[PDB]
């Protein structure tokens, strides 16, 4: 599977099937070190929620000390000393600063509920496109090319474990477009021309692998003429040793 | 410069409020401006660890209408920031000021830059060169997003009347209200389960993982 | 109509290499209300009597807070992929490719591209500046200009996090980071790449061999050329709608504000002068409590259309930083997500 998955990003499997036990190392220390980076220092964007939630709460609850203009904000200090005919006046006041109240808390809850409704939706396409799947999708699944992902339960929320793959130890290389070797311009098949400064080879994109070019990794179209960059070399048959 | 009409005595604008007024004894016209204009914001670093503060003044141009005028004076383009000394430094930005403008506490005493984007970078692009790496890193990021909210249901007679008979037979005139309210609170509460199925719910077989952890080497 | 038949198929024979605009707004204009000031200005009797109504307050400043943070982190979000700023370099031989209408000018005073300062002339904001200071407008020029009637009934507007000057640094980076070295600078270390071989890997994403590019090689940079100049024309001539709308709808419902401290809502006058001159307090403070209820329900509506204004933007950023990520960091393979064709 991690073999296919490689495949999928671009680099061949050979890769993965000859540093398998660097692979699995580096795995487990990654596993090892998102385990100290969690367990040191936060999960803020999910403390939020149960924070807002509770002050919302908490506020609604502080504001029935509000006289909303009544002479008093407790209905038992109203109904004790006022009659019915000047006390409704007063209760009528309250109920409507309290249903203004009620409203309010409504309105911001349904806000910060299609918020969340968005959230959720985008976690539901993330893990179905990550973690049921591979996605080619750039900075979707993590940063750099990506290999899978692990879903993890959290209160309130999803938390995601994004398994990447970032180059490392770059080199330099001389470079052209194509190769004409008889008169007819060679593009290579599935990989780049570089030279180490006296050879010419063909190599995969993401990894130095270098291997001679031959006619199965390299596809002819036409001249010498067309093209810009083109350099000479030899492009070797294998097919004059096996008749000789 | 506005010139009333014999008849007139006041002047007003959009908002009603009277504007231009003229003097009964020496017949000329005067223009009202309100006496408070201008924003003010304070910089705390935290009162757990320092009590001293700067005030970031909004509409000042320091090259004044400001509570005290102590030292180290700086002019932004959000405004004039005293208590704040200026650095030539750039860094990350910790409070933000405004205008490409942040604070922090270091060395005590509080101080102003410009935030730095990143480390300046080139790359050397030529016309036959190319970089291929040699190697790579498997790296494990972490990616946190919500997906529910607390659930929440509210009684208007409980909050609004509580045990009272009387405010509960004038709430009688309101029960739509309440009814919309009740609608919507319940609407959040059956869509936040929607939501956790969407989210987790996507295969109804429960996998299991069998006693032979041997991977190939990946612990899990 | 489609001449379908079942031993038929149309192949073409040459291409067009088209460039096409598209406009997302990612920010609004961050404010704050303050509400003695706007609700009752310099009466003490007035402010006394909001004592009653301070949670409330501090709900609408909490509330606009949020909102002004969230402005920030969206631009922050969108524009802040990559914290390196790559420059580039003096050798402009890009092997025909010429990105001078979208590479910074030395000679303006700021470092934006030709089309950068076009599209900056095209759209008119309402603060030329955020220094608007109290001697600049006293006398009549208050109530004439509509940033100062705002500002002396408590409607604030606070700058930007990032100027300008940094975005267009952040734009210029993506750029060169692009034209440098293809979408490997989205993924890791930045790996250097001529622009013909990062445009014949381009072409081999959607299909099409890297030898018809090696071998047509001038023609699409002259077509490449063409399209970016004709793009240039087409903004000369004509919208930024989507962009104007916001900065309009901004203004609009702030001078809305401001206009609605004409309302009675029910009392004796709209000015609270004239109700506590000829009113003394136990009779005035009815006709206050009515002005303060009516101005404080005004200032509740005008925050919640902000809050749903400010979660359209939020969509409307979301959307931008994941094309940003998907188009401009890599290529991309949805249909007509990036334009109409094989991006
Ligand atoms: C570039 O790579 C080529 C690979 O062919 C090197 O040429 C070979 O080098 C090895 C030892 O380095 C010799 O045993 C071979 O005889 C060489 N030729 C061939 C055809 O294999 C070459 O030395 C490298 N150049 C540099 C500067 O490293
Ligand atoms: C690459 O090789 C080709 C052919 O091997 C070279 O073509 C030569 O071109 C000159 C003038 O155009 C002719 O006089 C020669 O006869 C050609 N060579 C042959 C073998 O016929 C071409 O010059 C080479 N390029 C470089 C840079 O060396
Ligand atoms: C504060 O006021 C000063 C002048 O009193 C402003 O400085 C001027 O800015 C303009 C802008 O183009 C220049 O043309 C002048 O040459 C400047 N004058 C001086 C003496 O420097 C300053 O810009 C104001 N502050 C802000 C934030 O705008
Ligand atoms: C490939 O080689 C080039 C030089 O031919 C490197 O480019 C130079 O890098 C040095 C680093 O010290 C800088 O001082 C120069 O300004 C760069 N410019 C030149 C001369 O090209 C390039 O960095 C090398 N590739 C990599 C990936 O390092
Ligand atoms: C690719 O990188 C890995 C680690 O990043 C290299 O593995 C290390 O090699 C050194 C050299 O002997 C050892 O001391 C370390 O113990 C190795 N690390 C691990 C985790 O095994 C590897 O050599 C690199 N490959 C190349 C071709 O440079
Ligand atoms: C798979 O790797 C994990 C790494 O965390 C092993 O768990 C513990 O690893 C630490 C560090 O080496 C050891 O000190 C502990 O003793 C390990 N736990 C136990 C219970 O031994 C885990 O053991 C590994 N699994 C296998 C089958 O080797
Ligand atoms: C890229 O295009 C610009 C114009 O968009 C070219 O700049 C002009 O070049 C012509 C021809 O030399 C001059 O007559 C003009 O004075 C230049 N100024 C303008 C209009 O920008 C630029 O030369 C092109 N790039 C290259 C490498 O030629
Ligand atoms: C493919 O289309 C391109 C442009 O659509 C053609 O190139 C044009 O050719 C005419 C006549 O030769 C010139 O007048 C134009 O200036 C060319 N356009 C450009 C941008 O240079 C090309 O000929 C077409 N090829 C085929 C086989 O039809
Ligand atoms: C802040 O101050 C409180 C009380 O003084 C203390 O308990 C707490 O540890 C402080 N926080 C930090 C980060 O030091
Ligand atoms: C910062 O650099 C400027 C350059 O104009 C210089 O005038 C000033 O003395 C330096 N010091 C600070 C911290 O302002
Ligand atoms: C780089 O320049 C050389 C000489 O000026 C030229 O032959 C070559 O084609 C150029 N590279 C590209 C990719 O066009
Ligand atoms: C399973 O065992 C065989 C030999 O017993 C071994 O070659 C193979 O690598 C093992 N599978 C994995 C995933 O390591």
């Amino acid at each position: 599977q991690m073999a296919y998955r490689f495949n999928g990003i671009g680099v061949t499997q050979n890769v993965l099937y000859e540093n398998q036990k660097l692979i699995a190392n580096q795995f487990n220390s990654a596993i090892g070190k998102i385990q100290d980076s969690l367990s040191s220092t936060a999960l803020g964007k999910l403390q939020d929620v149960v924070n807002q939630n509770a002050q919302a709460l908490n506020t609604l609850v502080k504001q029935l000390s509000s006289n909303f203009g009544a002479i008093s904000s407790v209905l038992n200090d109203i109904l004790s000393r006022l009659d019915p005919p000047e006390a409704e006046v007063q209760i009528d006041r309250l109920i409507t600063g309290r249903l203004q109240s009620l409203q309010t808390y409504v309105t911001q809850q349904l806000i910060r509920a299609a918020e969340i409704r968005a959230s959720a939706n985008l976690a539901a396409t993330k893990m179905s496109e990550c973690v049921l799947g591979q996605s080619k999708r750039v900075d979707f699944c993590g940063k750099g090319y990506h290999l899978m992902s692990f879903p993890q339960s959290a209160p309130h929320g999803v938390v995601f474990l994004h398994v990447t793959y970032v180059p490392a130890q770059e080199k330099n290389f001389t470079t052209a477009p194509a190769i004409c070797h008889d008169g007819k311009a060679h593009f290579p098949r599935e990989g780049v021309f570089v030279s180490n400064g006296t050879h010419w080879f063909v190599t995969q994109r993401n990894f130095y692998e270098p291997q001679i070019i031959t006619t199965d990794n390299t596809f002819v179209s036409g001249n010498c003429d067309v093209v810009i960059g083109i350099v000479n070399n030899t492009v070797y048959d294998p097919l004059q040793p096996e008749l000789d | 410069n506005k010139k009333f009409l014999p008849f007139q005595q006041f002047g007003r604008d959009i908002a009603d409020t009277t504007d231009a007024v003229r003097d009964p004894q020496t017949l000329e016209i005067l223009d009202i401006t309100p006496c408070s204009f201008g924003g003010v914001s304070v910089i705390t670093p935290g009162t757990n660890t320092s009590n001293q503060v700067a005030v970031l003044y909004q509409d000042v141009n320091c090259t004044w209408r400001v509570y005290s005028t102590g030292s180290n004076v700086f002019q932004t383009r959000a405004g004039c920031l005293i208590g704040a000394e200026h650095v030539n430094n750039s860094y990350e930005c910790d409070i933000p000021i405004g205008a490409g403008i942040c604070a922090s506490y270091q060395t005590q005493s509080i101080i102003a830059y410009t935030m730095s984007l990143g480390a300046e970078n080139s790359v050397a692009y030529s016309n036959n060169s190319i970089a291929i790496p040699t190697n790579f890193t498997i790296s494990v990021t972490t990616e946190i997003l919500p997906v529910s909210m607390t659930k929440t249901s509210v009684d208007c007679t409980m909050y609004i009347c509580g045990d009272s008979t009387e405010c509960s037979n004038l709430l009688l005139q309101y029960g739509s209200f309440c009814t919309q309210l009740n609608r919507a609170l319940t609407g959040i509460a059956v869509e936040q389960d929607k939501n956790t199925q969407e989210v987790f719910a996507q295969v109804k077989q429960i996998y299991k993982t069998p006693p032979i952890k041997d991977f190939g080497g990946f612990n899990f | 109509s489609v001449a379908y038949s079942n031993n038929s198929i149309a192949i073409p024979t040459n291409f067009t290499i088209s460039v096409t605009t598209e406009i997302l707004p990612v920010s609004m204009t961050k404010t704050s209300v303050d509400c003695t000031m706007y609700i009752c200005g310099d009466s003490t009797e007035c402010s006394n009597l909001l004592l009653q109504y301070g949670s409330f307050c501090t709900q609408l400043n909490r509330a606009l807070t949020g909102i002004a943070v969230e402005q920030d982190k969206n631009t922050q979000e969108v524009f802040a992929q990559v914290k390196q700023i790559y420059k580039t370099p003096p050798i402009k031989d890009f092997g025909g490719f010429n990105f001078s209408q979208i590479l910074p000018d030395p000679s303006k005073p700021s470092k934006r591209s030709p089309i950068e300062d076009l599209l900056f002339n095209k759209v008119t904001l309402a603060d030329a500046g955020f220094i608007k200071q109290y001697g600049d407008c006293l006398g009549d020029i208050a109530a004439r200009d509509l940033i100062c009637a705002q500002k002396f009934n408590g409607l604030t507007v606070l700058p930007p996090l990032l100027t300008d000057e940094m975005i267009a640094q952040y734009t210029s980076a993506l750029l060169a980071g692009t034209i440098t070295s293809g979408w490997t600078f989205g993924a890791g270390p930045a790996l250097q790449i001529p622009f013909p071989m990062q445009m014949a890997y381009r072409f081999n994403g959607i299909g099409v061999t890297q030898n018809v590019l090696y071998e047509n090689q001038k023609l699409i940079a002259n077509q490449f050329n063409s399209a970016i100049g004709k793009i240039q024309d087409s903004l000369s001539s004509t919208a930024l709608g989507k962009l104007q709308d916001v900065v309009n709808q901004n203004a609009q419902a702030l001078n809305t504000l401001v206009k609605q401290l004409s309302s009675n809502f029910g009392a004796i006058s709209s000015v609270l002068n004239d109700i506590l001159s000829r009113l003394d307090p136990p009779e005035a403070e009815v006709q206050i409590d009515r002005l303060i209820t009516g101005r404080l329900q005004s200032l509740q509506t005008y925050v919640t259309q902000q809050l749903i204004r400010a979660a359209e933007i939020r969509a409307s950023a979301n959307l931008a930083a994941t094309k940003m990520s998907e188009c401009v960091l890599g290529q991309s393979k949805r249909v007509d997500f990036c334009g109409k064709g094989y991006h």
